[PDB]
């Protein structure tokens, strides 16, 4: 999952 | 599409936005 | 779109919002590549770490808005969506590789000076204006700062970065079908796109012919227009061959 490497989808 | 990528009000009007120059500037 | 100024009227007249239906909520921006196909990220319509899966009839599309203080009454158009064709290969759970879908409208949209498509790039602009250091142009709708939205449309120009830079700034696993865009923290200016800009264009003029061509897709980042950090964008080029292949079947 992305957010485990801080990022967030835009 | 022929005409994709030409804006009525810029390019077809042979006017420029405000921006843009910048753009341009900077494919060097 | 962090550090944008106000959009002109008809400056980018591809310009699609993408809404959720009920309740009323701009959900991500995307473009217009004909008068019946719309291009977006495919996390604005797919993503179950959010719960997120949204089908045709709970989505709308506006066109040849500027801003959102008003109905633009005799300008902006609506459609509702026959198709969403999100990708195949999208991997929403690694690195969200392949943040891409098409929209095919139920009703085509007529041209007009708010309204008109932007061209996907061919061999020669993206070998020759994908590299680092040319600028583009991202849109949107999206959120003013990471940590409120605008009404009239937001425009920034950003320099494509060098990937080993792009590479080094995120722990994400980063491919081809993506780049990333943006100001050094040693450079003069700043800006990005943001939370609400997904789907929405990033843009080069040819100075070739001066038409212009879209290159990428809003798709991520780490916050909003950190130093040191870069946002992500879905390469359109890399996935050409799939726009074409959808649009054509
Ligand atoms: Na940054």
């Amino acid at each position: 999952t992305v957010e485990l490497q801080g990022v967030v989808p835009r | 599409e022929a005409d994709c990528g030409l804006r009525p009000l810029f390019e077809k009007k042979s006017l420029e936005d405000k921006t843009e120059r910048e753009l341009l500037e900077s494919y060097i | 779109i962090v550090e944008g100024s106000d959009a002109e009227i008809g400056m980018s007249p591809w310009q699609v919002m993408l809404f959720r239906k009920s309740p009323q909520e701009l959900l991500c921006g995307a473009s217009l590549i004909s008068d019946r196909w719309v291009l977006t990220a495919a996390h604005c319509l797919l993503y179950p770490p959010w719960d997120k899966n949204f089908t045709e009839n709970d989505l709308l599309v506006r066109i040849g808005k500027h801003s959102r203080t008003r109905y633009e009454r005799n300008i902006e158009k609506i459609s509702m969506l026959e198709k969403i064709y999100i990708h195949p290969r999208y991997n929403w759970r690694e690195n969200l590789d392949r943040d891409i879908a098409l929209m095919k409208l139920k009703k085509p949209v007529a041209f007009s000076d708010y309204i008109h498509p932007v061209c996907l790039p061919d061999r020669e602009t993206a070998a020759s204006l994908l590299q680092a250091g040319y600028k583009g142009r991202v849109t949107g709708w999206g959120n003013l700062k990471e940590t409120g939205q605008p009404s009239v449309l937001q425009v920034v120009n950003l320099p494509i970065v060098e990937r080993p830079v792009c590479k080094d700034s995120t722990r994400i696993r980063i491919t081809d079908n993506m780049f990333c865009a943006g100001y050094k923290p040693d450079e003069g200016k700043r800006g990005d796109a943001c939370e609400g800009d997904s789907g929405g264009p990033f843009v080069m003029k040819s100075p070739f012919n001066n038409r212009w061509y879209q290159m990428g897709i809003v798709s991520w980042g780490e916050g909003c227009d950190r130093d040191g950090k870069y946002g992500f964008y879905t390469h359109v080029f890399r996935l050409k061959k799939w726009i074409q292949k959808v649009i054509d079947q």
